RNA sequence: UUUGGCACCUCGAUGUCGGCUCAUCGCAUCCUGGGGCUGUAGUCGGUCCCAAGGGUUGGGCUGUUCGCCCAUUAAAGCGGUACGCGAGCUGGGUUCAGAACGUCGUGAGACAGUUCGGUCCCUAUCCGUCGCGGGCGCAGGAAAUUUGAGAGGAGCUGUCCUUAGUACGAGAGGACCGGGAUGGACGCACCGCUGGUGUACCAGUUGUUCUGCCAAGGGCAUCGCUGGGUAGCUAUGUGCGGACGGGAUAAGUGCUGAAAGCAUCUAAGCAUGAAGCCCCCCUCAAGAUGAGAUUUCCCAUUCCGCAAGGAAGUAAGAUCCCUGAAAGAUGAUCAGGUUGAUAGGUCUGAGGUGGAAGUGUGGCGACACAUGGAGCUGACAGAUACUAAUCGAUCGAGGACUUAAC
């Protein structure tokens, strides 16, 4: 099965409606104040919980 | 494919 | 249920033996998320086994724990540590001996990451 | 299992049965309406299994009869049997007994325990 | 017409009188609450609103506070209407329990089938296989979808999709057992959906 | 469980050995005889001299099957073969001997005459 | 629907028989429902009328359609849909190249004659079909519960007993109508039962290799193989369904009744009467833009503006993110997010396996017995904050105008 029809600009935008990205679930970390994922450790200072696990 | 064809002899 | 984690049985049994005796040796790892939370079970039943202490108990913990040095000092296997440092450090404590931490995506395959350690 | 059928449960359990396992020999005795009369049919054999829990668990008796292999699966609690009563305890190796169905004469033999 | 709500329990099985094993759902329907009463006036049928299992503070919200404040009881996890009943058998408040029914009462249970996920025409509507061999490359593909001269497939061609999880009644089941105690219905037979998932026990409509 | 194509073994001495079963009787697309039903089937091995012959078209009545029957009472019984019983039209036993245990299903169906000839009935 | 006639579309290709899978339509009805006539005693039938709701079998032979046959069945309908359906399958036949037979031909070769063999490609753009989300709308913002315009589903039928050996009939035989019981096929749900599966459950066992050795174990050999099996998913398993009725009608039967002193079912008028029609039963359903209804919650903020509008922070409420499953392709749904049992772990069970290791005793030994229904145990139940569901952030009203009744 082909295309029986190349596809216009218009129903190519329509259809990319959709295809986009999300902002990143993330949140200033308590610690240093850089932004990082909710529930993930602080890349920035290695924080999570008010405690330092990269020690 | 075909043998033949379609609408074959 | 349980996770398959894209492997065979037999390699995935391979695969959570690895990173069992690896988080007894290291007592922190780092691996992909789901890798960590298929390991936290598998790992605090072998703690069980330590605290336990009987000869059944080290021999069924022998049928898991790889052969592998966890202090080159003392010549301690990974088997003689959870059945001497790792038992004694969680005599008290009744479960819930590892706590997975999320660390973001990692480059290459965006694969969530997590450190998995015990408490 | 739930507590809860466990508990609704409970009161149609019978007491009076022996203690068997699979490999003992028991003569069930099965109450039978024949008619309007009322009377009791033996059927005595290998327990063959013994599968369920609670007011769902039962059990496989296994008889040779005039040269077929007759098998009879009862709740191990229903009121439609009057007694159980076990002629002789087996030396078995397993819960289920299903090799036994390719078995007939002296292979088929099991062997006593002085229970 | 009367009614309940309960969840199922489970299966099990109970010996009858004359020694018949008669094999059961377990539904535990702890007291419901008539929450409001729908007449013809205010709303244009008539019908009760029936609450069901209560449910923690923090899960409820104001809206909900509000709307079981008349019965003046704890917001409710479940609520149903029944239509067909005897209004006047009825007051805002009144608990309906499980002894509303008999052993011997013939019922009908509603509730929403288990989820089978996305399934194919062979599981989903009971479709035949083509051949497995003879060098089939026909396996559990769901068949023409129709003839040509249309120019499309008509509506109600059945296809693979989304299996379950459907509102479904059983109709007259025999109620085995009311256990006031214990909230329970013990009903002969199965009926639809997942333990834990909400039932409606009514009074058979054929009856 | 005993449908078209299935081989049974005669529990009677009427002269058939072995049964092909050729029609399950008792509505249009039945698929499937259990204890009690009544087959169509023709003769495949007969004993040498006996009434009914190879080859003979003839209805048989099933009395034990592997498959087994259910009770009310949520009890089972199962045999370790399939075996039938040559009958005429009134369910009258075309043998004079049934050989081997039958089912008590066979009383409800109202075959008398097997039920007595036969050695057991459990 | 046939064989054809014609040669109008298609030869820069409209795949061509049969079957399989999936149907759907017509009615000229095969069965079941209702009837009229009968050379209809009864039981059976014949023939015509109404009726398309549902139903309408498995085999032997043949590529076969068809047909004949076996055995059933209430019945084994006839036709249409590109001789329905090959970007759905098959490829036996037909329809290439090989080879052969009969036959024809001097020959090369030829034959809707036969014979054995002979490549079936395509990642779906659009509409269409089946599912599932996101958006906005529905004169405020929300949380629930709903009405039902409208749509889909279902719709089949046997046998036995009884009425009754009654009616009918010389007998042979043998009813209607009406009760009751129980099936077949089909469908819905579900795993307590019977079973199936069950690749992180238990056990036995072969070879070899490794943990130094013994003992005890690990690896690989289809999960090495073999015997079992929990949850889940399941049918062949269990439960349940097509009941009981209304309304209006078809053919048919009429009542009263004139036109037409009679007669006449019809012209006025009044009935009756089908498995069919509309309901009743089950499901979806207010994007039903005609955007419905009920209950409950929030509450009229601040700043720009001449207002008209606009912006901001919020309420009720919701979401991001997280723990998950009863849900699931993904979204969605549902249970939870610390005054929390949501999941894991832990403890206690259930079920499964079937008697651990160690030690002892007996035995020359293989092994047996004891300690001890032991040990082990994914998914199942209960309990328990031990671990993880942190800390956050984002979104989200202030309600137009007119008229009428207050
Ligand atoms: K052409
Ligand atoms: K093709
Ligand atoms: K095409
Ligand atoms: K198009
Ligand atoms: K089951
Ligand atoms: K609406
Ligand atoms: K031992
Ligand atoms: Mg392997
Ligand atoms: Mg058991
Ligand atoms: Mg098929
Ligand atoms: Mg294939
Ligand atoms: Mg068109
Ligand atoms: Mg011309
Ligand atoms: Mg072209
Ligand atoms: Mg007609
Ligand atoms: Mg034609
Ligand atoms: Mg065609
Ligand atoms: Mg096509
Ligand atoms: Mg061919
Ligand atoms: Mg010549
Ligand atoms: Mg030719
Ligand atoms: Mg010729
Ligand atoms: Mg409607
Ligand atoms: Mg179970
Ligand atoms: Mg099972
Ligand atoms: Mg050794
Ligand atoms: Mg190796
Ligand atoms: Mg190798
Ligand atoms: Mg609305
Ligand atoms: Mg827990
Ligand atoms: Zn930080």
């Amino acid at each position: 099965a082909v295309p029986f029809r190349r596809t216009s600009k218009m129903k190519k935008r329509l259809r990319r409606t959709h295809f986009k990205l999300n902002v990143p679930g993330m949140t200033e970390c308590p610690s240093c104040g850089e932004m990082k994922l909710s529930h993930r450790v602080c890349k920035a200072c290695g924080s999570y919980n008010g405690k330092d696990i990269n020690v | 494919r075909l043998a033949l064809g379609d609408r074959a002899p | 249920s349980y996770r398959k984690l894209g492997r065979t049985s037999a390699q995935r049994k391979a695969m959570l033996r690895d990173l069992t005796t690896d988080l007894i040796i290291n007592e922190r790892i780092e691996t992909t998320e789901t890798r960590a939370k298929e390991l936290r079970s598998v790992v605090e039943k072998m703690i069980t086994l330590g605290k336990r202490g009987d000869l059944h108990a080290r021999r069924q913990a022998a049928a898991y724990i790889r052969n592998e040095v966890a202090n080159e000092e003392n010549n301690q296997d990974a088997l003689q540590k959870l059945f001497s440092d790792i038992a004694t450090r969680y005599e008290e404590r009744q479960g819930g001996y590892t706590r997975i931490m999320k660390l973001g995506p990692r480059r290459g395959d965006g694969a969530p990451m997590a450190i998995i350690e015990l408490v | 299992m739930q507590k809860l059928i466990e508990d609704i449960t409970k009161e149609q359990l019978r007491t009076d049965l022996p203690a068997f396992r699979p490999g003992d020999t028991l003569r069930v005795h099965v109450k039978v309406v024949e008619g309007n009369r009322e009377r009791i049919q033996i059927f005595e054999g290998v327990v063959i299994k013994r599968r369920g829990g609670g007011i769902s668990e039962t059990f496989t008796v296994r008889k040779i009869s005039y040269g077929v292999g007759v098998e009879r699966t009862f709740p191990v609690h229903t009121p439609k049997i009057a007694k159980i009563e076990v002629v002789r305890y087996g030396k078995v190796r397993r819960a289920k007994l299903y090799y036994l169905r390719e078995l007939r004469g002296k292979a088929a033999r099991i062997k006593e325990i002085r229970r | 017409t009367k009614g309940i709500l309960g969840r199922k329990i489970g299966m099990t099985q109970v010996f009858a009188e004359n020694g018949d094993l008669i094999p059961v759902t377990v539904i535990e329907a702890a007291p419901n609450v008539v929450l409001q009463k729908k007449t013809a006036e205010n709303d244009g049928y008539e019908a009760i609103q029936l609450g069901f299992d209560d449910k923690r503070e923090k899960l409820s919200n104001k809206p909900e506070k509000g709307h079981v404040a008349k019965a003046e009881t704890a917001p409710k996890r479940f609520v149903k209407e029944l239509r067909g009943v005897e209004m006047d058998a009825y007051e805002v408040g009144q608990e309906v329990k499980v002894e509303i029914f008999s052993a011997g009462e013939i019922v009908d249970v509603t509730g929403v089938s288990k989820g089978k996920g996305f399934q194919g025409a062979i599981k989903r509507h009971g479709q035949s296989r083509g051949p497995m061999s003879h060098g089939s490359r026909y396996h559990r593909r769901p068949g023409s979808m129709g003839p040509v001269d249309p120019n499309r497939v008509f509506k109600g061609k059945l296809l693979p999709g989304r299996m379950g999880g459907e509102q479904i009644t059983v109709q007259n089941l025999e109620i085995v057992k009311v256990d006031a105690e214990r909230n329970l219905l013990l009903i002969k037979g199965n009926v639809p959906g997942a333990k834990k998932s909400l039932i409606t026990v009514k009074s058979a409509v054929k009856s | 469980m005993i449908q078209q194509e299935t081989r049974l073994k005669v529990a009677d001495n009427s002269g058939a050995r072995e049964v092909l079963t050729i029609k399950v009787l008792g509505g249009s697309g039945r698929k499937t005889a259990n204890i009690g039903d009544v087959i169509v089937c023709t003769v495949k091995q007969a004993t040498p001299g006996g009434v009914v012959k190879k080859g003979e078209v003839v209805k048989a009545v099933i009395v034990r099957t592997k498959s087994g029957a259910r009770r009310s009472d949520g009890s089972y019984i199962s045999f370790d073969e399939n075996a039938c019983v040559i009958i005429r039209d009134d369910k009258s036993p075309r043998g004079t001997r049934i050989f081997g245990p039958v089912a008590r299903e066979l009383r409800e169906n109202n075959f008398m005459k097997i039920v007595s000839l036969a050695p057991e009935v459990i």
